[PDB]
RNA sequence: UGGCGGUAGCGU
DNA sequence: GGAAGATCGAAAAAAGCACGCTACCGCCCGCGTGGTGG
DNA sequence: CCACCACGCGGGCGGTAGCGTGCTTTTTTCGATCTTCC
């Protein structure tokens, strides 16, 4: 009787709702991936769920009302197609559950030996490669001069990504 | 006349019909729909004539 | 084109972004999240 | 020194 | 004698609601998150 | 160690629900009869 429902929940507030909906007795499943992120000038590895704003929830409506948990501070809302919310099949759920992946994530790639833009410093505007991280603070560039790239080290908030 | 064109002959066809009315969208529930009816109009907390 | 979206200046630091620029912000982030999410090979529900 | 939303007012 | 065209009223959605002008008020993303100075 | 000056991703807001609510005219659709037949 027990079904699968997707949720939308608001930004920033994963956790809560999470939290809450435990408190209501409902099974809950959110993928989590860890990775390198900049973080705001800290190239540190965090864990940020994939697919971000999107729960699997499983209860019975019977048992718990729909809008219990629309409205259980920090559910924004179902994912719904038409009147009725959605039904994620079970086979989905069953991937999901063995979906464990390995990715890049596009806006935080300042891998090694990859294309960085800096557009701040005495390098504005000028394209060069990221080649290892110097610590956390000032990632490490071959800085592009006129004649040639060198070797230097300078703040990760300086340079973005092309 | 209007007895006879009302579908709903039970009480639990009423309040699924109601809650169908008042909240489209949502599997009608015996619980929710009573509890909708009872707090929409018999409860202090939200419906209080002056 | 900008200058038919201006972001009149307000004295006081900030600007004044007109409607326009919230709904073209609205839709650039809802097309990179659907990229970002397409890349990633998510689930049917999800992608819809 | 740019916009709106609300309010009030003038002439019809 | 059941299916397709008629129609028919009943309901639902869209667009409009004068012109100039003057003055004041309020705002010009909010919010969870973060770093820094008294 | 606590108040307050940025900040950078989302979106109805807020809440373990509900909020809406004194117009008229024109156009479109739809259930319900109906009705008319092949």
């Amino acid at each position: 009787m027990q079904s699968w429902y997707l949720l939308y929940c608001k930004r920033g507030q994963l956790q809560r709702a999470q939290e809450h909906l435990e408190r209501q007795a409902v099974n809950c499943l959110a993928p989590m991936i860890t990775l390198e992120k900049i973080v705001r000038g800290k190239r540190t590895a965090v864990s940020e769920p994939l697919f971000p704003n999107y729960l699997f929830v499983e209860f019975d409506p019977e048992v718990i009302h729909t809008t219990t948990i629309n409205a259980t501070r920090g559910v924004s809302h179902f994912v719904r197609f038409g009147a009725s919310p959605a039904i994620v099949p079970s086979a989905v759920i069953h991937q999901l559950s063995v979906y464990k992946p390995k990715d890049i994530v596009d806006p935080a790639t300042p891998y090694p030996g990859d294309k960085v833009i800096i557009t701040e410093g005495a390098f504005e505007g000028f394209q060069a490669i990221f080649t290892e991280p110097d610590g956390e603070a000032r990632s490490m560039l071959l800085l592009n001069l006129i004649n040639k790239e060198i070797k230097h080290s300078v703040k990760n908030t300086e340079f973005r990504k092309l | 006349e209007t007895l006879r064109v009302d579908p709903t002959n039970d009480r639990l066809s009423a309040l699924v019909e109601i809650y169908r009315m008042m909240r489209p969208g949502e599997p009608p529930t015996r619980e929710a729909a009573e509890s909708l009816f009872e707090n929409l109009f018999f409860s202090e907390d939200r419906y209080d004539l002056s | 084109p900008p200058d038919l979206r201006p972001l009149v200046p307000l004295d006081g630091g900030r600007f004044a972004t007109s409607d326009l620029n919230d709904l073209y912000r609205r839709v650039i982030n809802r097309n990179n999240r659907l990229k970002r999410l397409l890349d990633l090979a998510a689930p049917d529900i999800i992608v819809r």
